[PDB]
RNA sequence: CCUGGGCAGGGCGAAGCCAGAGGAAACUCUGGUGGAGGUCCGUAGCGGUCCUGACGUGCAAAUCGGUCGUCCGACCUGGG
RNA sequence: AGAACUUUGAAGGCCGAAGUGGAGAAGGGUUCCAUGUGAACAGCAGUUGAACAUGGGUCAGUCGGUCCUGAGAGAUGGGCGAGCGCCGUUCCGAAGGGACGGGCGAUGGCCUCCGUUGCCCUCGGCCGAUCGAAAGGGAGUCGGGUUCAGAUCCCCGAAUCCGGAGUGGCGGAGAUGGGCGCCGCGAGGCGUCCAGUGCGGUAACGCGACCGAUCCCGGAGAAGCCGGCGGGAGCCCCGGGGAGAGUUCUCUUUUCUUUGUGAAGGGCAGGGCGCCCUGGAAUGGGUUCGCCCCGAGAGAGGGGCCCGUGCCUUGGAAAGCGUCGCGGUUCCGGCGGCGUCCGGUGAGCUCUCGCUGGCCCUUGAAAAUCCGGGGGAGAGGGUGUAAAUCUCGCGCCGGGCCGUACCCAUAUCCGCAGCAGGUCUCCAAGGUGAACAGCCUCUGGCAUGUUGGAACAAUGUAGGUAAGGGAAGUCGGCAAGCCGGAUCCGUAACUUCGGGAUAAGGAUUGGCUCUAAGGGCUGGCAGCCGACUUAGAACUGGUGCGGACCAGGGGAAUCCGA
């Protein structure tokens, strides 16, 4: 019994021809879904519990993971990388651009200050 | 049995003092807190009977 | 049964009338000491050996002591 | 996906009882299997009961309604007849 | 992989056998008989239902060993009502007696003036 | 009628719900999820289609062996 | 005396947890146990038995009946009937004999102070006497040991329920505080007045108790079925340790058994809440397998309560179990040592608890008992003296009656019988396996089912085959046999658009090696720890792979019945 239990651990005598039973009486699709759901749930709050995700980005992947779209966890995880990675850089020209004007309505401003200071 | 609804309707016994719990046959609109008026010169409404 | 944490509380008790039965059961941590008085059991547990004599010296000895080995 | 596209709810039955049947219970079964707005609470609670009562899940609001629908039309047109009555010529 | 048998002659799964099973210090499984669920004193008709907060959910029989600490809350309407009910039923009461004090005055307005 | 007890595993995949795609709109399509049914194979249980099998002064004044129908219910069953 | 059959050792098998096992309800009534005989019965036999004869065996406040109503059955009032009687259960009834308080009278006991009896006033729906469940409701006992036969009953040890308290058994609450004036250095004392039928927390609510009468209100009792999901226990799996035993032809830190805490009380986990406070959200947010929830207050923070069958603690190691050794002819629940340990995980099976959903022209029972709340009629010490009451901790006394053996069955029941028939239930191990399917093992039972020996003729009953043809036999493919499990492609006519469908038709299936993917826990990406699934590839065995077992032949049509 050991034996025959460490083979089928090592992964012998489960070929094709030795199974009686139909896929969903081997492994569950249902108790599939709730293992990989489950993780994929859970690390989203052990990451917006730390650190990674904010609020908003929380709900879109928790209803994005509830649909059949994300497979596992390693690309969820490059998934949730490529979303920060893409915030970044929208955060970034976002900034760029609102120094842009804010120096330009700051020169704006001291200038117009300068006039007011020459009419009185 | 009954397609009908039961209504469990308490009263008030105006003689000694006890809550009379009776079993009206329930109207269509009536709900739970609904104070049903009874007797001759009840205002006419859905649920009164006079 | 009921355990008593206090020493004057199992001491009073002790001496409280109609309690029959005084038990002392040594053990290799600690002792402990059993009244059977009416239709409960007492058990004050101690671990210090010198307590336990000293309770032993303070014992009423009108009162009948049976050892547990 | 839509994956039946004219039996509806009734495709629980399946291949028995006739097509007139089945459409003629297929509005009818939507009708009590719906939730519907409560008037009290305003939320969307109203479970069916037994037939003929409908129950809020939020204030506990018991209603006695039509016995497939919240409110059957002849009742409405009941409702509004005793209104009229009522402020007609005062009584 | 010890099989176990029952105690009393009740050989059908009613609902006072109502069992479990627990280990003797003998070494041995027994065969040991639970007295069935009492629940809690609940609302009292027509407010949101749910278990009265603070009672020793027991049997009845069992609430003459209950003594009048665990059966009641020291409030008013303690162990009927479920505070909910309390602070309604107080500012109902409120309203309704100052509504027909004003209503009794302005029939006393209407007397005098008419 | 009252009062109790019981029914292994699999197949088909309804309503609702999520995500994505097409379209100008009406709306349509795709992948999951869900567990519906006097639903299918099938065990215990309940009956008995055929072999017109075995007996047929038998185990039995109606039983046995295969092959069977149904098995969440218009299901089987104890006691009063 | 006598053995194919009685008993024991040993060997080989069956039942294989849906039992050929361990116990029950109905039914049997001594069949249960011991001793003796073997004429009689057991279809042969007996030294054996359920036969015969003799003698024993059933111990209960806490197991059940007794209590309660259920469907129903029933008497009086009443009506009917020639009549034994019949109808009926609120109908056409003067159908309560009980009680709080007050007053009057009498008696008795220590006439201090209480207890009875008679009268008057006042209150008082019974849905109508009564029966009806050894599975419904129904308070409270569990651990070890005991005999040839008993076991929750007997012995030891440890608990709990229900009634009892008048001269009111002991405590603790109730209950003892504040103010004024005088004396005293002060601690304190005195005179007088007043309060005192409990406190705390904002809260949900908590405590050692918390005056309560007729009456009223509410809850428990008191609820269907089926999915799901989570927690707890029991059993199973793995690694290490300890005790004993098996194999050693060679290997094997190997293989098999065991490794404990009852009821009750306290503390602490875990689960749950439609339970409270702060606080206001939209760029909507939080969570489930599925849902669901939120301005009638979500997230977050802080709290409260319930179940706590889980762990620890008194019980409780002195018992119990394993192993080793020692004394008594025996009797002694002997005597002494050691151990009765550390962990991990689960689409694992059973039971239980909790949340949520679905189903309905099906709403899935009452009563006996018990509790809480509203009402304040009344009761009591009234002051430096202690009561009216206690659902608080104790202490004392009692719990009457009936049944308790055994079979519960291919031999203790019924069928004329030790009859392949029938009869209602609980417990369930390891492997293969989707499975409580089938097969082989473990605990536990058994002698093959009212006989043995010798040979293997015809015929028969059940099982398997057979070169070539494949239904030509027969009324008819009757019987038997082919496909049968799983994975990957592909699926027609018709149609109520749901199906037909596992349509039909093809490929693969073994062993042994790898490879990839699917997880958890710690630190401000890195490091540690384990489950069984899928996919791909290589090598190889006599084309062999569902290797046993498990198990759909298919298609075209007609009639009838949806
Ligand atoms: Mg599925
Ligand atoms: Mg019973
Ligand atoms: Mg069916
Ligand atoms: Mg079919
Ligand atoms: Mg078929
Ligand atoms: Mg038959
Ligand atoms: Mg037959
Ligand atoms: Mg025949
Ligand atoms: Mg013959
Ligand atoms: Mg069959
Ligand atoms: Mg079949
Ligand atoms: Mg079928
Ligand atoms: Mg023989
Ligand atoms: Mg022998
Ligand atoms: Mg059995
Ligand atoms: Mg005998
Ligand atoms: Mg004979
Ligand atoms: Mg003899
Ligand atoms: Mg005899
Ligand atoms: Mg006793
Ligand atoms: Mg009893
Ligand atoms: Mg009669
Ligand atoms: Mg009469
Ligand atoms: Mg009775
Ligand atoms: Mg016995
Ligand atoms: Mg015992
Ligand atoms: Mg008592
Ligand atoms: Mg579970
Ligand atoms: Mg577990
Ligand atoms: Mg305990
Ligand atoms: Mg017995
Ligand atoms: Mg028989
Ligand atoms: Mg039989
Ligand atoms: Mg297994
Ligand atoms: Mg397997
Ligand atoms: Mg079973
Ligand atoms: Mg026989
Ligand atoms: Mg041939
Ligand atoms: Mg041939
Ligand atoms: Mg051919
Ligand atoms: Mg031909
Ligand atoms: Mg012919
Ligand atoms: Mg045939
Ligand atoms: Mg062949
Ligand atoms: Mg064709
Ligand atoms: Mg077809
Ligand atoms: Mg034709
Ligand atoms: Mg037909
Ligand atoms: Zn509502």
């Amino acid at each position: 019994c050991r034996k025959n239990t460490l083979a089928r651990r090592k992964g012998r005598h489960m070929g094709i021809g030795k199974r009686k039973g139909t896929a969903n009486a081997r492994m569950p699709e249902k108790v599939t879904w709730m293992r990989r759901m489950r993780i994929l749930r859970r690390l989203l709050r052990r990451y917006r519990e730390s650190k990674k995700i904010d609020r908003h980005m929380y709900h879109s992947l928790y209803l994005k993971v509830k649909g059949n779209v994300f497979k596992n966890k390693r690309i969820l995880m490059e998934h949730i990388h490529k979303l920060k990675a893409d915030k970044a850089r929208k955060k970034l020209l976002a900034d760029q651009a609102e120094a842009r004007r804010s120096k330009t309505k700051e020169a704006r401003k001291r200038r117009e200050e300068r006039l007011q200071a020459k009419k009185e | 049995g009954r397609g009908a609804p039961l209504a469990k309707v308490v009263f008030r016994d105006p003689y000694r003092f006890k809550k009379r719990t009776e079993l009206f046959i329930a109207a269509e609109g009536i709900h739970t807190g609904q104070f049903v008026y009874c007797g001759k010169k009840a205002q006419l409404n859905i649920g009164n009977v006079l | 049964p009921r355990k008593i944490e206090e020493i004057k509380d199992f001491l009073l008790t002790a001496r409280r009338k109609d309690a029959k039965s005084v038990k002392i059961k040594k053990n290799k941590d600690n002792v402990k000491f059993k009244v059977r008085c009416s239709r409960y059991l007492y058990t004050l547990v101690i671990t210090d050996k010198e307590k336990a004599e000293k309770l032993k010296q303070s014992l009423p000895p009108g009162l009948a002591v049976k050892e547990l080995k | 996906a839509k994956r039946t596209k004219k039996v509806g709810i009734v495709g629980k039955y399946g291949t028995r009882y006739g097509a007139s049947l089945r459409k003629m219970v297929k509005k009818i079964e939507i009708s009590q299997h719906a939730k519907y707005t409560c008037s009290f609470c305003g939320k969307t609670k109203m479970k069916r009961r037994a037939v003929g009562i409908w129950h809020c899940g939020s204030c506990m609001k018991t209603v006695a309604g039509g016995a497939w629908t919240y409110n059957t039309t002849s009742a409405v047109t009941v409702k509004s007849a005793i209104r009229r009555l009522k402020e007609l010529k005062d009584q | 992989v010890q099989r176990l048998t029952y105690r009393r002659r009740l050989s059908y799964n009613t609902a006072s056998n109502k069992t479990r099973l627990s280990r003797t210090p003998g070494n041995r499984i027994v065969y040991l008989y639970t007295k069935k669920v009492g629940k809690a004193p609940k609302s009292a008709c027509g407010v949101c239902p749910g278990r009265l907060r603070g009672v020793r959910a027991v049997r009845p029989k069992v609430l003459m060993r209950l003594s009048k600490t665990k059966k009641h809350v020291s409030r008013a309407y303690g162990g009927s009502m479920c505070a909910k009910c309390v602070r309604d039923r107080i500012k109902r009461a409120f309203l309704i007696e100052e509504q027909k004090i004003v209503v009794k005055v302005l029939k006393a307005q209407a007397q005098s003036q008419k």
